[PDB]
């Protein structure tokens, strides 16, 4: 698509953050909807800045909504007089999921930019993935004759910082993140991060097959062509050829393991020749 | 006063009828520009924004102390789709609430020249829903008022409840032009 | 490797001695403060 | 704007005292800008000639 | 007279502006670091503005580098030697 | 009513996100923009946000605050939640520290004028490092009172000597024209946690395993590699068998160290070949086909 | 600041009794609550030598995110300690040589509060090299302990009395010395001579 | 704690830093570089600058003030001397010279053999010679031929002229002429040609000039 | 561990400790004196630390 | 029809279902390679399809309970692994 990926920077997150505060010491709120600003690197997003708009909606109905887009192009201006090279790419809303009236707001947006994109920002502290999901406007043309409609096509999020971003970033976060830890462990631990993300995943995907089977949801048959995909690329891990390549593969990777740990024994035995004489060396002189 | 107004401009398909002269939606076009220009001599903070009420709401301008920018907005909308009045009332509170400052009183220019398609309940807890935030709209019953004199009435009288002109219920029969009706009704006065 | 490296055994040396002195930093002291009070004026 | 003028021109007067360096202009760029070498032998690079016409000047 | 005072308020707005060093681009080390050559001087490693293009920083590139931080203000074309100008500019007399 | 010495600025850190990237983005040019807060008491002075003012063209200094732009962007923030007075002024140092100039105190002497208590805070965006930015708060000292032999602020307490100045800071005037006021932050649960989602990988590239073709290819570089590392190790504990206690480290300079190279590939290769197989391992059991 | 003192001193003496309280304002995120959960286990495990309370203050005092709360459960150590004078110079001995400036001071003040009034030789010989500290604050609460530990003593009691009595002197007649650890000598200078040498400190 | 000091101690590198050249090692941590300013300093070095890269006539970043020794430049970095470029390489041939067999087989024997062969030539026991020196009438092809070898050639081309080291900046000859041998070194196989060369090499000094 | 910490924070402030000038010794005098060339800047008379 | 551990089906068993001769059906194997209907490949010296991939086809509901139960088992075991990882490497986890 237009998007390949969405880069939000952390000040997007604290901006959006405060922001939902700010607003929700009012007591009565669902979502606060934003403005995003960042620049275009090749086919990769670069939202970078945010600025809050006011917005309302109704609880009941989704059809009433109001954004004002006036305020929006002033503050358009105030921040483009600020910094230049920051466009409107898109918007960002805190509801922890989409919403019906998504499409309406982002057709309203795609005036201001063309190719906008909605960045869903969750406030709440997910414990596994990212606080947020980026999605564009796309024509979804359908092949069983319905009359084609706007939906929203997911685009991969990462959270990435800018120099000075990041040295900020990691003032605040000096007493919290510890870096002691070596890199086999961080390796490990995003094994097992990845191990649970893709149970929750599998989760979402069980909860709902088991709401279509009772009937809560319709089939949709293509949810049901993804999974018939998804199910016939679990590869066999018993076939003969496949074992053999991993004992193999396995075997290639343990003899370096060994010739690294021998390496490893020989330079600390050096290090205790190196401390027992300087030791006796020391005792010797005192 | 120092209150703020949102106009409930109407620019469904019977506004092309020439029952106004010349036509329904420059008659609009006038009458708007004859209020808002009201509202803003009356007090130079007043703020004024239109809202359109065509097939889907679509909030063309916010509030704003500028009138020109009222005209170049109504100077392109074009008559199309069908009155959708439930909406937008609503979406004219959503704006009212949003407004620059708080201290402004509520007001609704309401435009009904199309017959609104709903049930008398709805308008009923729609007027006591705008009445409980003190929200006051004007309605100008032109064009089809021969269907909507019923549904407006009650509008109006639970939204004024039984004490005080907050909103009133101007009904212009057709003639030369609604504009030379509204400065002397009671929304300009 | 694990077994060398609990092997390996450091004298109870006066620990934190290697650091500033306390006159030869006093000294630093000194020296800034006419800096400070020569340069700026 | 005559009290305007005038402190403007006193501002001017604090900061044309004396002394000055004595330069040498070098080139004439266009982005109406000066590059210059002073007395000190260090070469310079001024947005803005200052006061003095940017047509007075030559290389 | 209002073009007086513009002309006046324009010197005030010159006041303020400080000239910038003359360097030559030695080396771009990183996204945000190079090394230059003062014109007669030392040379520094420096940071670039970042609305610079830092396309048009090829190593050789004359530059005006900030006072205080040195960081590379702009680019400039190649200078012409007051000598040079004045040999160019020189009138042979319409011989 | 002298101020106290205990003073403290809070900055939260959406307020200090901005000022840095804010001075970042403006390098070299001292950047300047306004803090919203709110004097919480004679001791407190919190920064909630911050908001930058655009630059009216050239020059590395402060420029003139520009009224028309401060009133339109507070009386547009107070319109989304964000009715917060201004408590001061921030700018961008980059690279010479952090204190104020001629121009800064004048600057700060608007502000003054205007709140009494409004604080002029300096950071240093090229001096900062990750986990201690370059940041500094400043008021003016009167020269009045100072002169006729009084101290600028009352000391109630050990608070406000906790941070030594540096010198480049005392030669621009601190604690002359200008006091240093400590700086605090205000962390909360909800941002941390919402920071700490930098870098953090996504759930896909955990269980993903490197190409096998590029990983045999590493592997065999960094053995090949070692092999003469190994041969220069042994040649290097022959040498040091030999050498003075004065060389141990002066010997050792300009000229590669087999024993830490040696190190560093089997850190390497450790890490890489233990990752990749237990990732294998994993993916055998999770990706099945029965 | 104040409601720190006052929780902590509501539950003075209690043993146990505070645990529920205490929990509460260690795992608190106000790093001032936090402090007051410190001063708590100093209150309520006031000279019982409880190394449950010791082992928590330790494990604040080397891994906490405020520095005042370091501070003050290395300071909350004498309180539990002054009934065994001889061990703070022990457990304490290291956090003064930490590279947290407010541990160290906090491992002074402990020295001081625990040994206050013994004369405490091993103490005043951990404080003698704090006094030198680069941190000013750290030498002003060295010297304010060193008053405490040796108050009334004698040259013949402590060696090392008349050394810190001429480095009282010498720091407060410093001009280039820091003004704070101006503060601390002369603090400690009424503290050595205080009541008209006649008085003491002892918690117990 | 090690980790957040080992991550803020790399503040004494922030920009802007003066450049000087790595003179001596003193002692582990101290060292006696030669700035570009154009005084020789006895500094500290920092603790985290890897000792591997200090080798001699090495370019250093120094701070601004105090010119500690706080980072290493990578050895092709800072060099006022460029290497030719594929579009700056000559246009002449080996064939456009005509009638320079001899001259053409000893340059080849003596600069663009020793480049491909050098095991050969350490097989064999000759000792390839450092650098050859083109001299006679002028006119002769001397420049041509040197352009010939730049055309011809796999390795890089550094073309200098003596006269461009002699500069005003006190210092800078020297430094430029160390900084051009640092670049061939860092880009072997290379070829170093200094026409004219009596612009730096004449056998008569006069020390009070 | 704590005095490797230590010594690393205390390097940063040594680090901004300004240089020191070489210079070649022409010849000692007397009351600890020394006469030395700094390497740009001409000569000096010096005088000698107490180490 | 056929599970994934047995998608190899013998020249016989499609000339059989599809009523075309033997030596027909690697022609009719080709068109559906062409066309994009499965993927695989054919190992005529064995007279067999391997066949690897198929188009998705409409699912009754019955067959999405039972895709769902693959989904449950599935998700024991990653559960199963996720713990085991955890349980093994505890101390080094961070
Ligand atoms: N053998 C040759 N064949 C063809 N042309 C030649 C030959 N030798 C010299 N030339 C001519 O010499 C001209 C340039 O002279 P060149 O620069 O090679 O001389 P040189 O020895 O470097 O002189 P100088 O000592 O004055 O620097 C070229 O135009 C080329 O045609
Ligand atoms: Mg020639
Ligand atoms: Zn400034």
């Amino acid at each position: 698509l237009a998007v390949q990926k969405v880069v939000v920077h952390p000040l997007v997150l604290l901006s959006v953050v405060d922001h939902f505060n700010r607003i929700g010491k009012v007591g009565n709120q669902k979502r606060v909807v934003g403005v995003l600003l960042g620049s275009w690197q090749k086919k990769v997003l670069d939202v970078s800045n945010s600025f809050a708009v006011p917005f309302d909606e109704d609880d009941k109905d989704d059809s009433v909504w109001f954004l004002d887009h006036d305020y929006l192009e002033n503050m358009y201006g105030m921040f483009k007089k600020v910094n230049a090279r920051e466009r409107i790419v898109g918007w960002y809303h805190t509801g922890p999921k989409l919403h019906k009236n998504d499409i309406a707001i982002n057709e309203l947006m795609k005036r201001y930019c063309p190719n906008s994109v909605l960045v869903i920002i969750d406030v709440k502290p997910k414990d596994l993935g990212l606080p947020t999901e980026a999605y564009i406007s796309v024509e979804e043309v359908h092949d069983d004759g319905t009359p084609t409609s706007k939906t929203f096509e997911h685009v991969t999020s990462e959270i990435g910082a800018e120099e000075a971003e990041e040295v900020g970033v990691e003032h605040l976060l000096r007493d919290i993140k510890d870096t002691t830890v070596g890199t086999l462990s961080q390796r490990i631990t995003n094994q097992v991060h990845g191990l649970k993300g893709l149970n929750s995943k599998l989760l979402d995907i069980r909860s709902y097959l088991e709401k279509v089977a009772t009937g809560k949801l319709p089939i949709n048959h293509q949810i049901i062509y993804q999974l018939q995909d998804v199910f016939n690329l679990l590869p066999d891990v018993s076939l003969q050829e496949f074992v053999k390549a991993f004992y193999l593969k396995t075997n290639d990777q343990m003899v370096v393991v060994y010739l690294a740990s021998l390496i490893r024994s020989v330079v600390a035995l050096h290090n205790l020749i190196n401390n027992k004489i300087a030791n006796r060396d020391a005792e010797k002189k005192e | 006063v120092l209150e703020s107004t949102m106009v409930c401009v109407d620019n469904s398909e019977y506004m092309r009828n020439g029952d106004f002269l010349p036509t329904r939606l420059q008659a609009q076009q006038d009458a708007v520009n004859i209020v808002c220009h009201s509202k803003t001599r009356s007090n130079p903070e007043n703020n004024v924004g239109l809202i359109t009420l065509a097939n889907d709401c679509e909030v063309l301008t916010t509030l704003t102390p500028d009138t020109g920018r009222i005209l170049s907005k109504l100077h392109t909308v074009q008559p199309k789709g069908k009155i959708t009045f439930c909406t937008g009332i609503r979406v004219a509170h959503l704006a009212l609430k949003h407004r620059q400052g708080k201290n402004h009183k509520m007001r609704i220019i309401a435009f009904v020249g199309s017959p609104v398609e709903d049930n008398e309940k709805d308008l009923v807890k729609l007027a006591k829903r705008l009445k409980k935030e003190k929200v006051n709209v004007d309605i100008i019953n032109f064009g089809e008022e021969e269907v909507n004199t019923e549904k407006l009435t009650a509008f109006v009288n639970t939204l004024n409840g039984k004490d005080g002109t907050g909103s009133h219920l101007v009904t212009v029969p057709p003639g030369p032009s609604l504009a030379d009706a509204l400065i002397s009704s009671p929304i300009l006065a | 490797h694990n077994m060398s490296v609990k092997a390996m055994r450091f004298p109870p040396k006066s620990y934190n001695k290697d650091l500033e002195s306390a006159e030869e930093r006093r000294e630093r002291e000194q020296q800034d403060l006419e800096f400070a009070k020569e340069m700026a004026e | 704007m005559k009290d305007k003028i005038k402190e403007n021109s006193e501002k001017i007067k604090v900061n044309k005292t004396l002394p000055y360096l004595v330069s040498n202009v070098i080139e004439l760029l266009d982005v109406k800008c000066a590059v210059i070498k002073t007395s000190t032998r260090q070469t310079y690079f001024l947005p803005v000639i200052g006061l003095v016409d940017a047509e007075k000047l030559k290389p | 007279l209002t073009k007086q005072y513009e002309k006046s308020e324009n010197d005030l707005k010159a006041l303020q502006s400080v000239g910038q060093i003359v360097g030559e681009v030695l080396k771009q080390l990183t996204e945000e670091k190079f090394i230059v050559k003062a014109t007669n001087g030392p040379r520094y490693v420096v940071g670039c503005r970042r609305q610079l293009d830092k396309s048009k920083l090829k190593p050789g590139t004359r530059v005006a580098l900030d006072m205080t931080t040195l960081t590379i203000m702009r680019y400039l074309p190649r200078e012409v030697d007051p000598l040079v100008y004045n040999m160019s500019h020189e009138d042979p007399g319409n011989v | 009513p002298a101020v106290d010495t205990a003073e403290q600025v809070y900055i939260s850190s959406l307020a200090l996100l901005k000022m840095l990237k804010h001075g970042r983005a403006g390098v070299p040019m001292e950047v300047m923009g306004l803090m919203l807060g709110e004097f919480v008491d004679d001791y407190t002075v919190r920064v909630i946000d911050v908001f930058a003012m655009p630059q009216s063209g050239t020059g590395v200094s402060v420029e003139a605050v520009d009224p028309v732009f401060q009133a339109k962007m507070l009386d547009m923030l107070k319109q989304t939640g964000r009715p917060e007075m201004v408590v001061g002024w921030y700018h961008s140092h980059p690279g010479f520290g952090c204190w104020l100039s001629g121009v800064d105190i004048n600057t700060q002497q608007s502000f003054e004028a205007l709140s009494e208590r409004a604080v002029a805070v300096v950071v240093d965006p090229i001096q900062s490092v990750k986990g201690k930015v370059v940041i500094d708060a400043f008021r003016l000292i009167n020269a009045n009172m100072m002169v006729l032999g009084h101290e600028p602020r009352q000391t109630t307490s050990n608070l406000g000597h906790l941070n030594k100045p540096s010198i480049q800071a005392l030669i621009h005037g601190l604690n002359r024209h200008y006091y240093s006021i400590t700086i605090n932050y205000r962390k909360n649960e909800l941002e941390q946690k919402m920071l700490l989602n930098l870098h953090k990988k996504s759930w896909m590239e955990g269980l993903t395993l490197q190409d096998y073709s590029e990983h045999c290819k590493h592997n065999e570089s960094v053995v090949k590699e070692m092999l003469e590392l190994a041969k220069n190790y042994n040649k290097a504990v022959e040498e040091e068998d030999k050498m003075t206690p004065e060389q141990l480290a002066i010997k050792n300079v300009g000229k590669q160290d087999p024993k830490r190279h040696l190190e560093e590939h089997v850190d390497v290769l450790m890490t890489s070949n233990i990752v990749q197989c237990l990732a294998a391992m994993l993916d055998t059991v999770v990706f099945k086909l029965i | 600041r104040g409601l720190a003192v006052g929780i902590a001193l509501v539950m003075y003496g209690r043993m146990e009794e505070a645990d529920a309280l205490i929990e509460s304002l260690c795992r608190d995120k106000d790093p001032i609550l936090r402090r007051s959960g410190m001063y708590t286990v100093a209150m309520a495990y006031c000279g019982s030598g409880n190394n449950k309370a010791i082992r928590r203050l330790l494990h604040v005092a080397v891994s906490d995110v405020n520095d005042d709360v370091r501070r003050a459960a290395v300071e909350s150590l004498g309180f539990i300690l002054f009934r065994t004078p001889e061990q703070c110079p022990s457990v304490v001995s290291l956090l003064s040589e930490s590279y947290n400036p407010h541990v160290r001071y906090g491992a002074a003040m402990a020295l001081g509060i625990c040994c206050a009034g013994t004369g405490n030789k091993e103490a005043i010989n951990l404080l003698e090299p704090m006094t030198n500290d680069p941190v000013n604050y750290v030498r002003q609460g060295a010297l304010i302990a060193s008053a405490l530990i040796m108050i009334q003593q004698t040259e013949i009691t402590c060696p090392k009395v008349n050394q810190f009595r001429q480095l009282y002197s010498k720091v407060i007649n410093d001009k280039h010395d820091d003004v704070m650890a101006k503060f601390g000598a002369i603090l400690a200078q009424g503290i050595l001579d205080a009541g008209g040498h006649n008085v003491t400190i002892s918690l117990q | 704690e090690f980790l957040h000091a080992q991550e803020e101690v790399k503040r004494i590198q922030s920009i802007p830093l003066v450049i000087g050249q790595f003179l001596e090692a003193v002692d582990q941590n101290t060292a006696i570089v030669g700035s570009t300013t154009g005084s020789n300093y006895y500094v500290r070095i920092l603790s985290t600058i890897d000792r591997e890269l200090l080798k001699p006539n090495a370019s250093v970043a120094l701070h601004k003030h105090s010119n500690a020794l706080v980072d290493v430049l990578p050895p092709e970095a800072d060099s006022s001397i460029m290497m030719l470029t594929s579009d700056q390489k000559p246009d002449v041939m080996y064939a456009d010279i005509g009638g320079m067999d001899i001259q053409k087989q000893e340059v080849r024997e003596a600069v663009e053999l020793p480049l491909t062969h050098f095991e050969l030539y350490k097989q064999i026991g000759i000792d390839p010679p450092r650098g050859v020196l083109m001299y006679g009438p002028p006119g002769c092809g001397k420049t041509m031929l040197a352009k010939a070898v730049a055309h011809h050639t796999t390795a890089a081309f550094i073309r200098v002229v003596g006269s461009e080291f002699v500069q005003k900046y006190l210092g800078e000859g020297p430094r430029m002429v160390r900084d051009v041998f640092r670049l061939a070194k860092e880009n072997a196989p290379a070829i170093i040609f200094i026409d004219e060369i009596d612009a730096i090499a004449t056998k008569r000094f006069d020390a009070q000039t | 561990l704590n005095a490797k910490v230590r010594l690393l924070r205390e390097e940063l402030q040594l680090l901004q400790e300004q240089g020191s000038y070489v210079g070649e010794v022409v010849r000692a005098m007397d009351k600890k004196k020394v006469l030395v060339k700094v390497h740009p800047e001409g000569k000096f008379v010096v005088d000698v630390d107490k180490n | 029809t056929r599970p994934a551990n047995h998608r190899q089906l013998t020249f016989e068993e499609i000339a059989k279902s599809a009523k075309i001769t033997v030596n027909e059906v690697e022609l009719l194997v080709m068109k559906a390679l062409s066309v994009g209907l499965v993927k695989g490949s054919i190992d005529e010296v064995d007279k067999r399809v391997h066949m690897t991939w198929v188009q998705p086809r409409v699912l009754d509901l019955q067959q999405i309970k039972g895709m769902k139960d693959r989904l449950e088992f599935w998700c024991t075991d990653v559960k199963s692994m996720e713990m085991l990882v955890e349980h093994q490497a505890h101390d080094i986890l961070t």
